[PDB]
């Protein structure tokens, strides 16, 4: 007689990466974000699959497809509104894993920061091509916008965009391609998801204190096993009550309308954290400086390992940091409550303050407090 | 005196396949009961305005 | 231990009810659409149905024949017995009203319809194994296992007939 | 003038968190909608295979759909013949391209008014607004014809004239139609077609909030039952 | 499992060239048609009577769907 | 083949007949509580008040 | 300094995978074909993206936009041959390996046999799902027969129909969830590859020999290497004579007109690789018994590790049950044959013998074969 | 609606609206499209060879 569960291969894996799996103690609520995203990405794959299942992608029939979806199909209201506010969840989960990163220092793991990071850019486009799906005037407008963005880039932006386009503009060809892509972009998402877990199994679980804990172990069975069960109920919760009383608070009603070439609303406002990119690429009056804006935003995580100076992981012994990273959420805020305003005074000048306090915070203020920190502590 | 839980114990939760057994009964008369409930309490704070109750205006 | 198990208990209860929930709600989604329920029924058919003509519609989502029965035709299928064939079915028992014989195209091999005006027996032949039908939809050569399924009508006055 | 007018929060007997529509209200809004609103607005989503169950009986519901004509086809010979519309029909567009609903409404193209609540902001409030608004304009503005002053439309200058008035239709139950009244209806009525499911999103919604608040206190104790192991473990250091 | 240990092998010696020291094709015919004819020798009896069967039945199938489908004059009275 | 003719896998089997049959009663009655079966749930004295 | 292949996590798990994989030395060319049906996959998977990029899944315009990918998109119809001779090909390479797992003794490997079983069914669902597609005549027809043979279980298979339908015939909404199910299921196919290498990596490879080959073993790199970079090149040559030379003789003419509800097929026909299966199904004359006949004949291959009454595990030197395997082989060819061929004289006694001899030897033959193998080769 | 000259990105124009005024214009019998008339019958153009001069 021998124990199966670490004879078998399959299960002597899943034994051990995730049954005796020794994980920190005292690891918080912030820690159950990478499951709550594991399975907001299982959830929007088995979603968007019934969506595409019942979806046609063609520019005459997108929004009535969409409308049969809600309309003829059985809970099929339900399906989508729970594809679009778990897309709300999954960007909620998602920001506060990349939080509890910057707050405890899980950065220095550095392959498993940049597959996040690369998470992070495959998901924000999945989620792109996912609006722009439902073929609404917002969502062409947007679509358009982001590809004239992408048109920015000198003496290769006009040819790759006609040919990110199909054509000339956002059209059938775009639309199908944005279909195709943006069904098949989950499945490497789940990969490098993959990817992702192996590099954090390599190196192990980071703890709150940012220490050593290797002296205070428990299995994550049942431990965490029970205590992600209790964060998918609590995430469960919030998604259902978003999509049975508001689904139409994290919404676009603009969406609700077919799409028009000719038409344009009188203002673009996209989703959220679109909302925060938008006005980082309109913080700074050029194109390419704008691009290089909302890139260097993004790529500024990847960037982070490098700028920790501090001889201490956590924040949770560093208050100055911790001001910092706290004002650095404030102006995140800040962001994106412009990008969801209307381009007029104040909210440029306080777009660009808020951009100039933003890179600044991540590039210079943040290694100085440590180093202030540090010569406070006698290590510096 | 054994108590309730203790009775429920000695009965059906010491066993597991008892207890699989009694959690799917449970699972039935639950699902029927908080049916009833829900739909009693949704008709009650909305009453006078569903289909089923301007139903016999028109019906007959 | 009573408590707790019994804690755990109605936990397991509460989450199978909604996994339960969950999954026959996406099974809902997977079935039939409102729309499609709609078009289950059958409008007027009218008499654009010629003399000894079968006109092709879709009743239940399955190609139908409403075909003008002769009255030769109606007199060869009466002729023909019905406890001569692989199952007891007469033509008075098949069609209600012998002027229009509405059937469906639905063989009982493989799901297939039959070839309109063609075959050995004067009535409908299904090419994809090659199956005899008289008028009266009964199977006389081929691999056909069952008869030919005739579907539920009401007729009004003589221009109106539902299906379905 | 590139100022708006926010609309008012009317107290909806839907505004509710758990409180569904009034049918009788969606029915009534429905004839509004039919003997007013269809001659201009189309309705492509909204079916009489929707009407029935919610406003309307099945019977009522076919009659009234074989009081409309619909064009259906191709014929015997080829062409396309007006039959009686049925429960499966859509609503009948009075317009067969938007170029003629430019041309019959001075370059003015009226909305589908099937999804109009979930895509103007405000919705039913900004609806209930748009239709009782209607007044004068001030001192200082001119519309040209075809052009008339409304404070809750973006722009403050509508291609409608004011559309329901006291006494626009008879109700079939007796109630008094006021302007008021009838804009309250149809606003319900086109809140009920833009969003269909929401009697039993808002039913659904309860089963979830009672479910849930059985739910998590449960869960919450198995976490703390399994975790009180660890919660409630002690810690000695005896060095020699 | 891996290269470390997987068999025990004593006593046993093996000799190898370069590849950039030694031939690609080393008679490539000479040497390669006879084994091709030793291998076909070796399992020819094993292999082919199956295809043959084949062939033969295939064309008998085919000849009296043939025959009848071709009619036959049984209608002379 | 003989592996499981013998006496004590005989007994060793109908000490596990009634929890292998209490197992099979549970699958039984959570694929009609899936399945919802009319056939079943008709004649239970409270389910069958929901069909109607 | 440190070896970074063997240290750097996934490289070490790919040196250990693929590069310094300890395999048998004296494999044969029979052994290239699972690395040709990998790269089939990858090959199915990038070509049908495209043709998903370029494809409208609704009954108005299937036809419509598989015209226009053929004709109006750039080598388009370059992209769609290759993409049916690839699945052609992939079950070419399919019904290959299954022949070596038969042949060598292969399946002993009860577990990676069983993987690749569930598979085979997968590949089989996505390629029925992909003929169902481009909605041609043969191909709407072919879905709605091989759905009512479904139909045939009795008090389940009705209302399974009716259910897998999305409504009362094959419509609109069984086109679009088949569009659905067959662009994610080849990525299950992946994952159960992925279990499926390495359930084998666990087991270790087998030779033709059928014995022992630690004695002997060889890394995978470079020799293997460059015998399957020289197996995907002949494949390629195989898979491109067929896409522009001959694109049509392995398809179906009918599949070349828009589905006509009314007008039925006068011969209809499923693709060459489900031929043996309706063959049999002909063959049996009854609903139940004929479905029940096919599922059974793909599943006598997961009963094979228990029909092995040999004490030697590959065929190399068990002449008698070579002659029974050959002649299984030719059965299966005989099958194909029957199976295009239509419902006439002599065809069904010859399907029905077919059958008969097939199962006959697969279940009764084959294992009397070993042990009289046993007995003259005096085991016992 | 109205008629205008065809351009280079008009398809041929087909000669009934509906397969039914083709039907009841060409007594019955549809006549098939041929765009993939000859990938679409066996034997292909000498099929068609063969029809029109058999
Ligand atoms: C106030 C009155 C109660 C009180 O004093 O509570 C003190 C108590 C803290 O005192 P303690 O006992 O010394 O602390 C140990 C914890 O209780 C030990 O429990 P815990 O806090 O570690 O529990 C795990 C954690 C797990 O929570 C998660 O995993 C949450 C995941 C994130 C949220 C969902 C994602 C979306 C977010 C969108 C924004 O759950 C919570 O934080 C709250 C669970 C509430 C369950 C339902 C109660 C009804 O706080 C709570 O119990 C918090 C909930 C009640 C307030
Ligand atoms: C999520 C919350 C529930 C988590 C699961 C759980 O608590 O399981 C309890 C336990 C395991 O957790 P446990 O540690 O409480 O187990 C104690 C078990 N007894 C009481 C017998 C000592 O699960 C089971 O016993 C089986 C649950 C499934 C029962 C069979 C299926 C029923 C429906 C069929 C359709
Ligand atoms: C498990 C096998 C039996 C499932 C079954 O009969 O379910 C009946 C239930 C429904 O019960 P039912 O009593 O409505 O039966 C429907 C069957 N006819 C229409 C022929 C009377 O079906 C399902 O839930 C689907 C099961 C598919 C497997
Ligand atoms: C919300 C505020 C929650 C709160 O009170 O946080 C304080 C908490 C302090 O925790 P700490 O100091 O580490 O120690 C526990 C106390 N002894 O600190 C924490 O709980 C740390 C929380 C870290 C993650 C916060 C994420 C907020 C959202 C950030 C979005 C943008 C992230 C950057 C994107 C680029
Ligand atoms: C100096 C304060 C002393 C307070 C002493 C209180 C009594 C102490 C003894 C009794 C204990 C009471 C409880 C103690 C709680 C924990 C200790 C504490 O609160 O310490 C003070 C705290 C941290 O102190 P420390 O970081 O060392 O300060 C250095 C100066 N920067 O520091 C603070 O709380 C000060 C934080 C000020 C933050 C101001 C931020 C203003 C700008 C925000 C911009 C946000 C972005 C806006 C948009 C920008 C772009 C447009
Ligand atoms: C998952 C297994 C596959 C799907 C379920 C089986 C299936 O295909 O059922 C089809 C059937 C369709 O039924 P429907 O069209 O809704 O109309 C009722 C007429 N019988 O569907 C039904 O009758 C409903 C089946 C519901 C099954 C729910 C299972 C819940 C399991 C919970 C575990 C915890
Ligand atoms: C095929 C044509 C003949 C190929 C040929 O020459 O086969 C002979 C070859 C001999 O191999 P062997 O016995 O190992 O000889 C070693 C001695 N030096 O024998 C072999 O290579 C035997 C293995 C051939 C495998 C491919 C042929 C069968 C393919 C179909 C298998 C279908 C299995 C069932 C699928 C549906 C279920
Ligand atoms: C023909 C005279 C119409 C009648 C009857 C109704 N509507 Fe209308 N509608 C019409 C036009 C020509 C326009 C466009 C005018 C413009 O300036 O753009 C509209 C527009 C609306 C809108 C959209 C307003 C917006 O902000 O987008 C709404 C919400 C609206 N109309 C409401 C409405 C209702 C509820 C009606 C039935 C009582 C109704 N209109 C009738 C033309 C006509
Ligand atoms: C689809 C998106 C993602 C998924 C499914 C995912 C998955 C996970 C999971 C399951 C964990 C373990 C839970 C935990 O340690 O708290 C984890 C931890 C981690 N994630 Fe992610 N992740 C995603 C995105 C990201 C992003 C965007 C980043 C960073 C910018 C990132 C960086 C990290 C790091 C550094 C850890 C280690 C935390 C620690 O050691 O405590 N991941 N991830
Ligand atoms: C394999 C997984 C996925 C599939 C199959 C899928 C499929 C789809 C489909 C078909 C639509 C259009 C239907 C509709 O909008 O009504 C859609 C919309 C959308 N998708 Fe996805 N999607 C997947 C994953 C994701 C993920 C991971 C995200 C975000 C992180 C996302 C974000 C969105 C958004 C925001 C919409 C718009 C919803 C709306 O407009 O209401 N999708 N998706
Ligand atoms: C459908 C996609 C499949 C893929 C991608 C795949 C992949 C592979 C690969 C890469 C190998 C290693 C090549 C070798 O060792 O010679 C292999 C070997 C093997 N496969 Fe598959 N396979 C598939 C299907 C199947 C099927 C249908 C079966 C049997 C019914 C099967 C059973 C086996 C067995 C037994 C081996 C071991 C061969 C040996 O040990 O010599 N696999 N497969
Ligand atoms: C993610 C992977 C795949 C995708 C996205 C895909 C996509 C498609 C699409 C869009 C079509 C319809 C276009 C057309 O036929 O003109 C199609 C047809 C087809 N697919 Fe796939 N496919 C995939 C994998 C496979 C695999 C693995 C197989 C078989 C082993 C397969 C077999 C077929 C076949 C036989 C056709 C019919 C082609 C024709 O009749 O012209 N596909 N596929
Ligand atoms: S399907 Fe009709 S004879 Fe076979």
């Amino acid at each position: 007689m021998t124990n199966m569960r670490k004879t078998h291969p399959l299960f002597k894996i899943i034994n051990h990466s995730f049954i005796d799996l020794p994980a920190p103690s005292n690891i918080s609520s912030w820690w159950n974000f990478g499951s709550l995203l594991g399975v907001c990405l299982m959830v929007q794959i088995i979603t968007g699959l019934f969506l595409a299942m019942h979806y046609t992608s063609d520019t005459m029939t997108a929004f009535s497809s969409v409308t049969h979806i809600c309309r003829d199909v059985n809970y099929g209201w339900l399906i989508r509104y729970m594809h679009a506010n778990g897309a709300s969840m999954f960007f909620i989960c998602l920001f506060l894993h990349v939080g509890r990163g910057l707050y405890y220092g899980s950065y220095t793991f550095m392959e498993t920061w940049n597959i996040g990071v690369l998470l992070l850019f495959a998901v924000m486009a999945t989620a792109f091509m996912g609006y722009v799906l439902p073929w609404g005037q917002m969502s062409f407008w947007g679509a358009t916008v982001i590809t004239n963005l992408l048109s920015a880039i000198p003496y290769i932006g006009t040819t790759l965009v006609e040919w990110i386009w199909g054509g000339f503009s956002v059209d059938k060809a775009t639309l199908t391609r944005f279909f195709a892509f943006h069904f098949i972009l989950p499945f490497i998402i789940a990969a490098l998801a993959i990817v992702h877990l192996l590099f954090l199994h390599e190196t192990g679980s980071n703890n709150p204190t940012g220490l050593n804990s290797d002296a205070d172990k428990i299995p994550f069975h049942p431990y965490y096993t029970i205590k992600d069960i209790l964060g998918i109920l609590i995430m469960f919760l919030i998604l259902m009550t978003l999509v049975l009383f508001f689904p139409d608070m994290l919404g676009d009603p603009d969406n609700y309308m077919p799409a028009n070439p000719l038409n344009t609303p009188p203002h673009i406002k996209p989703e959220w954290y679109f909302l925060f990119a938008y006005a980082i690429l309109r913080s700074i009056p050029n194109k390419l400086g704008g691009v290089l804006a909302l890139i260097l935003s993004i790529l500024i995580l990847a960037l982070m390992p490098f700028l920790h100076t501090s001889k201490q992981r956590s924040l949770m012994f560093r208050p100055i940091t911790q001001i910092l990273y706290w004002i650095l959420v404030a102006n995140l805020l800040i962001l994106t409550w412009i990008g969801g305003q209307p381009v007029e005074h104040p909210f440029i000048i306080i777009g660009q303050l808020a951009s100039i306090s933003y890179f600044s915070i991540i590039l210079i203020l943040m290694p100085i407090s440590g180093i202030i920190e540090d010569k406070m502590l006698k290590l510096y | 005196s054994p108590t309730i839980p203790s009775r429920l114990y000695s009965l059906l939760f010491r066993r597991t396949s008892t207890f699989a057994l009694t959690i799917a009964v449970g699972a039935l008369f639950f699902e029927r009961a908080f049916d009833q409930g829900a739909d009693a309490i949704y008709e009650h704070i909305n009453e006078g305005k569903l289909w089923k109750h301007i139903k016999h205006k028109y019906e007959n | 231990k009573g408590f707790s198990y019994l804690v755990t208990a109605t936990t397991t209860v509460g989450v199978a009810y909604a996994a339960k929930n969950v999954v026959s709600q996406f099974v809902s989604s997977m079935s039939a659409s409102a729309d499609v329920l709609a078009m289950s029924k059958i409008e007027i058919k009218l008499s654009d149905i010629p003399e000894g003509k079968n006109m092709a519609f879709k009743w239940r989502g399955k190609p139908l024949f409403v075909r003008h029965r002769t009255k030769k035709e109606i007199d060869q299928e009466a002729a023909v017995e019905v406890s001569q064939l692989r199952d007891p079915q007469h033509d008075l028992d098949r069609v209600k009203k012998p002027e229009w014989v509405i059937l469906i195209g639905v063989c009982t091999h493989l799901g297939c319809v039959p070839i309109a005006n063609a075959g050995d027996f004067g009535g409908y032949y299904c090419p994809c194994h090659g199956s005899h039908y008289d008028a009266s939809g009964r199977i006389r050569k081929g691999p056909a296992p069952l008869n030919l399924e005739v579907p539920a009508y009401e007729f009004t006055s003589d221009d109106v007939v539902v299906v379905g | 003038s590139d100022l708006e007018l926010h609309p008012p929060s009317y107290p909806w007997s839907h505004r509710g968190l758990l409180s569904s529509l009034d049918h009788t209200s969606i029915r009534r809004g429905f004839q509004v909608y039919k003997q007013v609103c269809s001659s201009c607005h189309s309705m492509d989503y909204v079916a009489y295979r929707h009407l029935v169950g919610v406003c309307y009986t099945e019977e009522e519901a076919k009659a009234l759909a074989e009081e409309v004509e619909v064009q259906d086809g191709p014929n015997d010979d080829g062409e396309m013949f007006m039959r009686p519309g049925k429960l499966s029909d859509y609503f009948p567009k009075p317009y067969p391209n938007p170029e003629a609903a430019r041309a019959a409404n001075n370059g003015a193209l009226p909305p589908d008014l099937s999804y109009i609540v979930r895509a103007r902001h405000g919705g039913e409030d900004y609806v209930f607004s748009l239709l009782t608004g209607y007044c004068e304009p001030p001192t200082g503005v001119s519309l040209r014809e075809g052009l008339y002053f409304n404070p809750y439309f973006p722009g403050q200058a509508i291609g409608m004239a004011p559309p329901i008035y006291t006494e626009v239709l008879e109700y079939d139950d007796g109630t008094p139609a006021t302007m008021s009244q009838v804009a309250k209806d149809v606003a319900t009525f086109l809140r009920w077609a833009s969003e269909p499911e929401h009697d039993h999103r808002k039913r659904m919604g309860l089963k979830m909030l009672l479910m849930m608040g059985l739910l998590l206190p449960l869960t919450y104790a198995m976490k703390r039952h399994k975790w009180s192991v660890l919660k409630s473990r002690k810690l000695a250091y005896r060095p020699p | 499992r891996e290269f470390g240990n997987l068999a025990r092998i004593r006593h046993v010696i093996s000799y190898s060239l370069s590849p950039f020291e030694q031939r690609a094709f080393p008679s490539y015919f000479s040497k390669g048609i006879p084994n091709v004819l030793r291998r076909t020798r070796e399992r020819i009896l094993r292999v082919a009577p199956p295809f043959v069967v084949v062939y033969l039945i295939y064309t008998w199938g085919n000849q009296e769907f043939e025959q009848s489908k071709r009619k036959n004059p049984a209608m002379y009275e | 083949l003989s592996r499981f003719l013998g006496p004590r896998y005989r007994e060793l089997a109908r000490n596990w007949i009634p929890t292998a049959g209490m197992w099979g009663t549970v699958g039984a009655v959570g694929l009609v509580w899936a399945t919802d079966w009319r056939l079943i749930l008709d004649w239970v004295p409270y389910i069958n008040g929901k069909f109607k």
